[PDB]
């Protein structure tokens, strides 16, 4: 479910800061809440 | 050697038992079984002899054979994949057979090659014109060199070779050693059941060496094809690193690789539904499968983390930035890696974890359910029967129930049902309902697997320490004597033994079981499988594609979430105690007791077992093994009924507008809401995602309870994401399924009758589903020859029976250019290519041979080194032949090689097999002269005056002798089966060397078609000079099957070829196209993948179009239909004589011998059937799932808009070239936009002229007389007439739930309608709250504004633009009064029907209704003095009762009450009270109206300048007001806007053929009411001899200019008129530059379909440059039939030049008339007039003006025509056209001469009886030509009754006879007894000349 979070965000944007830190926040996140509103918001931030 | 060589595809598992049981019988360097090997060595097998040669050789030959520990020297069986691709055998000289092929194949492509790209090219021209296009080039040549000399071949190569080593060594072993190749780098050997491979070791089993060279010739396919440009790089990266990975990774670990594959499978779809707009769903199913991956990986002990994580990244990789299709191809080929070993403990251990595991069920659901599919059941047999339900349903609680019962509702709500128990309970143990048994004679003659009684080991397997049984049900079943297929029930269902063992492999079982299960299974699918609801699958295939893409369009609109539920060990969970009140409900439903279930009660006291551990173990014993458990595919229909019932359930659990499909266990639902419809997408999507979110908890809630563990590894949900049989649908189209069907390009078909021909028809089928869908056309054309190339090569050069001697491969194998010439030739007429060209764009037939001849002469034509071959085939030698092959199948050239082995063996097999029968008195149905009374029957129907083989194939199918040969046909053909009945060796010694050289001899033949043979000199100019296909097809057919029959030459078929026919044109933009009729259209739209609501259209889901035209003691059908269709087909229609009739009779009496023997002197019932095309046969098997491809046919507008047919019932005499020609359209605009594409391509439209055709071939009609009296031998066990407006009505109505038959009516017609529809809708008022009049009438209206369809169809093809709609607005039946509109009219008309019965129903209670078993009728009048007492009442209150006899009570008392208070005379109240009858609709209404052919005056109850302007603007005339485009055409509502109304023609009084220049004088008329400069007269292009003159006439200037397109070859009439009065005294710019190089008016004129923009911009730039060269005004002729064009075009106009006026015409026809009308730069005021196509217009109220001139023009052209069908004028203008500019007299015995004409004509007709051409057709066809011209001179002698008749008869209706009866004034009449029929016996062109010559003459005198 890891790498299903990192192709999803790496599909939704482009800034290289951006996609540093909220990969590197999927990447040690366990709460699987967290994991769930990652997606929400990553998928909300698109525009 | 001698027969059945093995098989070259594996349809066999591979084993991991048989395989060690090879490679441990000798020494070759864990298992389940250690017991011993000497014992099998000399256990007589030869093979441990054989293996012992074979470690003798390897330990000898190679050096490693006494070492340490194998670190030189390891084997690794254990799937090493990387080592078969690495070099085993890469040594680059290969044997020299294949460097041979290559040379072949190579040469041949080098030859062949610029011969199809010429033909393709052309082929693009003579549709539109260099199609194929991307947004790079591609060749033949280039195809074979990217496909065959490019890397990833040469080890499918040596597999093949392989692989034909191994077969030809075990066909040598079958015969009774091995192969031993000993070389550099690697050691070979090969046995015939083993191959060994080295350079590292490892071993192969025949099943498994097969498997792998599959798996690679399949992999090179896929690889090389994508390097074809179509799908390109990113699938060829993504396959490759995938199969590398893979391949590794299943070295790495081992059979768990599979697993991770099996995942993979699945996988794509979650890749595949990351649809950005719904979420969750995403991150619910990609992450699952990625989950599972880890978890079945990380199970075999791989690595922990870094490799876990990143193995995982990597076969994630492969997916990303693609579009859905291209990820379904990956799918489909991601399936690529050999089907894995099995292993026997494996499966039968999960298969244990399918046996007891927990009796959790859960009641209340069970019962539910259980009510569901009572009420279901209960519903559908209510519904089909269309009488009362089943005897007892009513047995319980609740009178509600018992008031459904006793008053026979034909409907049970689910939501009812819903609240209660036990809705009914059929449980006895009595009787039988609503059934019988013993019938379907097919099902015990096919053969299923079965397995071997009580001492089953040691029959199943060696290995012991003993009796084999190898037994067959087929052979069983046919050597069975007193077979009863009844008391088998019952022996089954009585007291069970214990000989009774099941085994496991597929299942078997013994042969009593298996019998019964067959039996039960087939009473239940063939009774109660019948009835069907909330699933679309009744029909074949129509059906199911058209529903399957409406549920997916309905989804959406210009509401969509699917889910689906797919997997097979769902079938193995139920258990008995949750499946015995379904199986006793039906049970007791069909009668006898304890049946539909007796399979689990064996299982219980039974065990099973999928070879085997031998301790101590022979009978009964507990656990490899299984212990009474459901079943893997047994009786599984009863699961598909209480799937059905259990998702009724769930669905109506909560609001669900549910949608539902299914086939075996994958389902798939869709749901819908009713969303507002503002809300964006995300909402609708979201509400959507709620109500399915809510329908699958509950869904799954309720399979729990019934217990089923239902998992998310088989349940996928999302918006947009339908699945079915492997078949994805994405939001509206089928996904390109195509890669996998392209992995089976294999190199051989099945071995079963193996031979040239049949493999490259597997071939041609194959590519031609890659033809369906994805891939461009010109590829798979491509494609096709290079692989029927491949392949000839392939069998030339080592064949399988190979023999050193002849020379006929020395020719072959040296030149080139005869294989191509072998491989370019239509297969039908020889040759291995199978429907190149036509196939490519229909999936339908029409005639092989004139589509053959189309090949051909495309081919030629186009150059493919051929010419002289066509008269090669011409003069061919004609073959055998018989009357019994040409019966079998029409459409056949005597040709020597067309049926393959296969076919023979097929009849042979079957003929042995019905040679073993101790059966009932079927003995009978086989008889060794059996053939010989075929080819005599055949003789006796076709060897006459004019035969037919259609009409010979559909009686010789139904006759006595044709169920005979159909029942001996329908017998299985498997391989075993087979050679079982081979093992019965004489068939014959010859037939055996027949099929044992088979492609030898053919290859000889067409070897034999070596260069030209001499040419006759009659054919030489016979066929020269390619003039068309049909004649050349007609003398072929001709010549060949001459030998036989000689003289007469058979016709009466052949249809052309679309591609021959059809020419069309596309446009684009601005396109100018071949001068002037179907038309499709495209708008600007986005392709899939964009915005639901930017799809321009509502997107419209069309389909290859298939329709079925179809419309008395014992009625019920059998073998009585047969014969009914029988009689109907051998009548002919119109062939009636006592012969022709005894012999029908005759023909039945032998047929049916089913009841007692049939005297009746005359089958009254037998109705036409030879006036029609209903005559085929088909439809029988399960399923056809293969459908099509659909992308840009959605978007798609079709119009049938142009004349093609006029009122008539052609009935699929034109229908099939209609539906070729749709789908041929459809198939040219999707491969015009095949590939990615976007929106970018502009508005599109597609224009085909069926006006260029070489030859059209006029029908015929007539009959003959049949006589040699020989017969086949068989005695076994097989006033006013307003009734036809009542009948219309009753039908018509009767279709909402195709004018002709309506044509001759009255307004009683739609009276009627209105009466019938007020009764049904006035019976389900049930005394709601409605008063008499206005709420009747607004219910009424209300339950009538839907459902459009059939009002559409009712609509167009009766308010057609003929008389109908003239009488219609005549009689006010209709109003007229922006509504640019056709439709609304309809439903008024039935509105208006309605409210007029109201105004009777005001007074009277007539009107006699009718019905077409008493009890119908009783509750027919039931419902009509219902609709009585609802309307005249309303004074007190009613209740509903009984259907027989309570509302009539109510009824009479209500009359007593209202006998006070009325309308009517008050003593017709009880004559209130105070009924026909007929048998069937149709029959009834088309006899009644035949009947109506006496001549008959009831037509009689049916019975110049003043035109005007509309001067739109003037100056600066700026105010945009609102569009209202409001149109006709939502759906393509048939064929009549403004096709044919001819009789218009008389109003431009001269004889000529311009007859224009009308049109001259009144524009002439409206100019001279206007002041003009100095004149110039420009006519731009037109003027043809034609009106131009009479304006210098009117109007002289100076300086004339004429134009007109040149063609191969000048304005005639001009120079005949006025240059004597003179003398007294496609292309854009150049042609325009030749004008502006060469100020007053000019003159143009033309037409063309709907594209939104202008094409003709030049002529307006003309104007303003040749007026600059004033006020010069314009004369343009246009027309608002498309009104935004129109709108658009006044908009263009109104760039430079005001006051426009536009004049309207006054001779066209009721019609869109064809009115004449008269800024910086021209492309920005062109862009101007585009940004202003939406909302721009300046015509907001004229409008009004407009239509009401046009119901006034039509109402004055109308009488204006009956004025000149009478002795009436309209001069004053026809003098100033005449200015400037047959013949018989007449007699009252005009008819004398027509009866003089009728007998000499008739003795030409009788004398005649006693390239080519026709015979009686040219001269009926003379005959009645001339009779028509000479009536229309003799008009002026008239009986004026008459004159109208055929003044209707012209308007349409086309010519009934005059004089009937009267041609009764011997010989002339008993020569042709048929007369009446000949009496009783259309083109427009003609229509509009005479017309034109009646209006002369009724000038003239
Ligand atoms: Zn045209
Ligand atoms: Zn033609």
């Amino acid at each position: 479910l890891k790498i299903t979070l990192e192709q999803l965000a790496k599909d939704c944007i482009s800034k290289p800061k951006m996609r540093e830190e909220y990969l590197l926040k999927i990447n040690q996140a366990s709460s699987e809440a967290q994991l769930i509103d990652l997606k929400k918001a990553i998928i909300r931030s698109a525009i | 050697r001698e027969i059945l060589l093995p098989e070259v595809h594996l349809n066999s598992p591979i084993v991991k038992h048989k395989l060690y049981y090879y490679i441990l019988l000798g020494n070759l360097p864990g298992p389940l079984h250690n017991q011993n090997w000497n014992q099998i060595a000399h256990e007589e097998s030869n093979l441990a002899q054989r293996l012992v040669n074979v470690r003798n050789f390897l330990i000898t030959h190679i050096p490693d054979l006494r070492k340490g520990h194998w670190q030189e020297y390891v084997n690794v069986i254990l799937w090493p994949r990387i080592l078969p691709l690495i070099p085993d055998f890469k040594i680059n000289d290969q044997l020299p057979l294949l460097k041979n092929w290559d040379k072949l194949v190579k040469e041949s492509c080098s030859v062949i090659n610029a011969g199809t790209s010429q033909c393709i090219q052309n082929l693009s021209y003579g549709l539109t014109g260099r199609g194929n296009l991307f947004t790079r080039d591609i060749d033949l040549k280039t195809v074979v060199a990217a496909w065959h000399d490019s890397d990833w071949k040469r080890i499918s190569d040596f597999w093949i070779m392989i692989k034909f080593q191994m077969r030809q060594l075990i066909v040598r072993q079958t015969d009774h050693l091995i192969t031993y190749i000993e070389n550099r780098e690697g050691i070979i050997i090969i046995t015939p059941e083993l191959v060994a491979l080295f350079n590292t070791l490892t071993y192969m089993t025949f099943e498994i060496v097969l498997m792998v060279s599959d798996m690679y010739e399949g992999r090179h396919n896929i690889l090389s094809l994508c390097t074809v440009s179509t799908y390109l790089n990113p699938l060829k990266k993504r396959i490759t690193y995938l199969l590398s990975l893979v391949d590794n990774l299943a070295f790495q670990i081992g059979d768990a690789v599979y697993n991770i594959i099996a995942l993979l499978e699945s996988f794509v779809y979650a890749q595949l539904q990351m649809s950005d707009p719904i979420p969750e769903l995403r991150g619910q199913f990609h992450a699952f499968v990625c989950s599972e991956i880890l978890d079945a990986l990380r199970g075999t002990n791989s690595f922990t983390q870094d490799e876990l994580r990143t193995v995982t990244t990597n076969l994630i990789s492969p997916f990303q930035d693609l579009t859905p299709d291209l990820t379904a191809e990956l799918l489909c080929i991601m399936r690529l890696w050999g089907h894995p070993m099995l292993t026997a403990s494996q499966a039968a251990g999960k298969v244990r974890e399918s046996m007891c595991a927990g009796k959790v069920l859960d009641f209340p659901t069970i019962m539910k359910t259980l009510a569901f599919f009572h009420t279901i059941l209960i519903n559908g047999y209510r519904r089909k029967h269309h009488g009362v339900w089943p005897p007892l349903n009513l047995p319980g609680n609740a009178s509600k129930g018992l008031t459904e019962l006793m008053n026979d509702n034909t409907e049970i709500s689910y939501e009812f049902t819903l609240k209660h128990w036990k809705e009914v309970s059929l449980i006895k143990f009595k009787k039988c309902f609503d059934a019988d048994a013993g019938e379907e004679l097919s099902i015990f003659m096919k053969d299923k697997a079965i397995s071997a009684p009580k001492q089953d080991w040691m029959s199943v397997f060696r290995r012991s320490l003993p009796n084999p049984f190898n037994r067959r049900l087929l052979l069983n079943f046919l050597g069975d004597d007193k077979f009863d297929p009844n008391v088998e029930l019952q022996y089954v269902t009585s007291g069970h033994d214990d000989t009774f063992c099941a085994s496991y492999s597929f299942a078997k079982l013994t042969k009593r079981m298996r019998s019964c299960q067959v039996i039960a299974e087939s009473l239940l699918a063939n009774h109660a499988g019948k009835l069907m609801k909330e699933n679309g699958v009744v029909m074949n295939q129509l059906s199911l594609t058209k529903s399957l893409l409406t549920m997916s369009q309905i989804g959406i609109i210009s509401a969509a979430s699917f889910l689906t539920t797919d997997l097979k060990k769902y079938c193995l969970q139920w258990r008995y105690q949750t499946i015995i009140p379904f199986a006793q409900s039906l049970n007791r439903m069909y009668g006898y007791p304890h049946l539909f279930e007796w399979i689990h009660l064996r299982l219980m006291r039974s065990t099973l077992y999928v070879f085997n551990p031998p301790a101590d173990t022979s009978q009964f014993d507990l656990d490899i093994f299984i212990v009474s458990p459901g079943i893997e595919g047994l009786c599984q229909k009863a699961w598909t009924m209480i799937s059905i019932a259990v998702i009724i359930l769930s669905a109506t659990e909560s609001g669900t507008r549910v949608m539902s499909m299914v086939q075996g266990d994958n389902q798939a639902i869709a749901v819908t809401t009713r969303v507002p419809r503002s809300l964006p997408t995300l909402e609708k999507k979201t509400i959507a995602f709620r109500s399915c979110n809510l329908f699958f908890e509950r869904l799954k809630c309720n399979n729990f309870g019934l217990g089923h563990h239902l998992k998310e590894q088989e349940t996928i949900i999302s918006s947009h994401f339908f699945v079915y049989s492997k078949r994805i649908f994405y939001q509206g189209r089928i996904l390109t399924q195509a890669l996998k069907n392209a992995s089976k390009l294999c190199l051989t078909a099945d071995v079963l009758g193996e031979c040239t021909q049949s493999s490259c028809s597997n071939l041609a089928t194959t590519v031609m589903r890659l033809t369906e869908n994805g891939v461009e056309k010109d590829i798979c054309f491509y494609l096709n020859i290079y692989m029927t190339i491949k392949q000839l090569s392939y069998d030339i050069i080592f064949p399988q029976v190979s023999i050193p001697g002849d020379q006929i491969t020395l020719e072959y194998i040296n030149n080139p250019h005869l294989v191509s010439r072998l491989a370019l030739l239509p297969s039908q007429l020889g040759g291995l290519n199978y429907l190149s060209c036509s196939r490519l764009f229909n999936r339908n037939i029409g005639d092989p041979v004139v589509s053959a001849v189309a090949d051909l002469k495309r081919l030629i034509k186009s150059g493919c080194m051929d010419y002289w071959i066509l008269y090669n085939l011409l003069g061919r030698k004609p073959g055998n032949g018989s009357w019994a092959t040409l019966a079998a199948d029409p459409y056949s050239i005597n040709i020597e090689y067309q049926y393959p082995p296969t076919t023979a063996l097929k009849r042979h097999t079957q003929q042995a097999l019905m040679e073993l029968s101790t059966n009932p008195m079927l003995r009978g149905i086989f008889s060794d002269n059996a053939q010989a009374e075929e080819n005599n029957l055949a003789r006796f129907l076709l060897d006459r005056e004019v035969i037919f083989p259609r009409v010979a194939h559909i009686i010789i199918e139904q006759t006595s002798v044709g169920r005979r040969k159909q029942i001996q046909g329908y017998l299985d053909s498997t391989r075993s089966i087979m050679r079982k009945s081979l093992e019965i060796k004489p068939l014959s010694n010859r037939k055996l060397n027949e099929i044992l050289d088979y492609n030898i001899n053919y290859l000889a033949y067409n070897l034999a078609l070596l260069k030209n043979a001499i040419e006759p000199p009659t054919y030489l100019k016979a066929m020269t000079l390619e003039t068309c296909s049909i004649d050349i097809a007609r003398n072929l057919r001709k010549l060949s099957w001459a030998p036989l029959l000689g003289g007469r030459n058979l016709e009466g078929l052949e249809t052309p070829d679309p591609i021959e026919i059809t020419a069309g044109a596309l446009i684009v933009g601005s396109g100018y196209c071949e001068q002037c009729f179907t038309w499709f259209f495209l708008p600007s739209g986005i392709e899939i993948g964009g915005d639901p609501r930017d799809n321009p259209p509502i997107r419209v889901p069309y389909i290859g179009s298939r329709t079925d035209e179809r419309r008395y003691i014992r009625g019920a059908s059998s073998s009585l239909k047969a014969v009914l269709r029988l009689a109907g087909v051998y009548i002919w229609a119109f062939g009636d004589t006592l012969e022709n009739w005894i012999d029908a009779l005759d023909l039945s009496h032998t047929r049916v011998n089913i009841t007692l023997e049939q005297l009746q002197s005359l089958t009254p019932l037998p109705t036409s059937a030879n006036l029609t095309h209903r005559l085929d046969d088909g439809t029988t098997t399960l399923k056809f799932t293969p459908a099509s491809s659909y992308t840009f046919s959605s978007f798609t507008h079709i119009s049938n808009d142009e004349q093609y047919l006029t009122i008539n019932d052609k009935t699929a005499d034109s229908n099939i070239i209609y539906q070729q020609l749709m789908i041929t359209g459809l198939g040219i605009l999707e491969t015009w936009n095949n590939p990615p594409i976007n929106r970018t391509f502009e508005e599109s439209t597609l224009h085909l002229h069926t006006g260029a055709s070489c030859c059209v071939r006029p029908v015929d009609s007539c009959i003959l007389s049949e006589a040699l009296t020989v017969k086949p031998h068989i005695t076994v066990p097989y006033g006013k007439l307003t009734l036809l407006s009542q009948f219309t009505a009753r039908q018509i109505i009767n279709a909402i739930t195709i004018s002709e038959c309506m044509y001759t009516k009255l307004d009683e017609l739609f009276m009627y309608c209105g009466w019938e529809l007020l009764l049904e809708l006035s019976y389900q008022m049930y005394y709601l709250r409605v008063v008499g009049w206005s709420n009747i009438v607004d219910y009424s209206y209300m339950i009538l504004r839907r459902i459009p369809g059939a009002a559409l169809n009712n609509l167009a093809s009766t308010l057609s633009h003929p008389k109908l709609f003239r009488r219609a607005i005549n009689l006010d039946i209709v109003a007229p009064l922006a509504s640019l509109d056709y439709i609304k009219m309809s439903v008024d008309a039935i509105l208006w029907g309605c409210k007029r019965v109201i105004n009777v129903l005001s007074n009277g209670g007539d009107l006699e209704l009718v019905v077409t078993d008493r009890s119908m009728n009783l509750i027919a009048r039931k419902l009509t003095l219902l609709s009585l007492i609802h309307h005249n009442g309303l004074e007190l209150p009613k209740i509903k009762g009984f259907s027989p006899d309570e509302k009539c009570f109510a009824l009479t008392e209500f009359l007593r009450k209202v006998v006070n208070s009325g309308l009517s005379s008050i003593e017709n109240l009880s004559n209130f009270m105070y009924a026909a009858f007929a048998s069937n609709n149709y029959y009834l209404t088309r006899k009644l109206l035949n009947s109506i052919r006496d001549t008959e005056s009831g037509q009689v109850a049916v019975t110049c300048t003043n035109d005007y302007i509309i001067w739109i603007i003037e100056s600066n005339a700026n105010l945009e007001k609102y569009p209202i485009p409001n149109s006709p055409e939502d759906d393509s509502n048939f064929h009549n806007f403004k096709l044919n109304a001819p009789s218009h023609h008389t109003l431009r009084p001269l004889g000529l053929s311009s007859t224009a220049w009308y049109k001259g004088i009144s524009c002439c008329r409206y100019l001279e009411r206007l002041k003009l400069p100095q004149g110039d007269h420009l006519y731009i292009a037109e003027g043809s001899g034609a009106s131009m003159t009479i304006i210098e006439y009117l109007f002289p200037g100076r300086k004339i200019y004429y134009n007109s397109l040149f063609s191969s070859g000048m304005p005639t009439q001009f120079i005949e008129s006025v240059p004597y009065k003179l003398w007294q005294a496609i292309g854009m710019t150049a042609c325009v530059e030749f004008i502006i190089n060469r100020c007053s008016l000019v003159h143009v004129d033309l037409e063309s379909s709907a594209s939104l923009n202008q094409q003709c911009l030049s002529k307006p730039i003309i104007n303003a440059i040749i007026t600059a060269t004033p006020h010069g005004v314009l004369i343009l002729k246009y027309s608002w039939l498309p009104f935004t064009r129109f709108s658009t075009l006044i908009t263009f106009l109104w760039c430079y030049f005001e006051r426009i006026t536009v004049l309207r015409s006054t001779y066209s026809d009721p019609a869109n008339h064809e009115v004449y009308l008269i800024t910086v730069s021209q492309a920005t005021g062109m862009a101007m007039t585009l940004t202003d196509q939406g909302f721009t217009l300046i015509s907001p109220e004229r409008i009004n003006q407009y239509w009401d001139g046009h119901l006034k023009q039509e109402r004055i052209v109308a009488e204006a025509i009956d004025k000149v069908v009478l002795g009436e004028n309209a001069l004053f203008n026809s003098s100033d056209n005449e200015l400037i500019l047959e013949p018989v007299a007449t007699f009252i015995e005009f008819e004398q001469l027509i009866c003089t004409m009728l007998t000499t004509h008739l003795k030409e007709i009788i004398d005649i009886t006693r390239g080519l051409l026709g015979k009686i057709s040219t001269i009926v066809r003379l005959l009645t030509e001339r009779i028509l011209n000479h009536t229309i001179r003799n008009w002026l002698i008239l009986p004026p009754s008459l004159r109208m008749i055929v003044k209707q008869d012209l308007e349409f209706g086309i010519f009934r006879i005059t004089s009937i009866l009267n041609s009764d004034r011997l010989i002339a009449q008993l020569t042709a007894g048929y007369i009446r029929k000949l009496i009783e016996g259309l083109t427009r062109p003609i229509q509009k000349q005479i017309w034109k010559a009646l209006g002369c003459v009724v000038y003239c005198h």
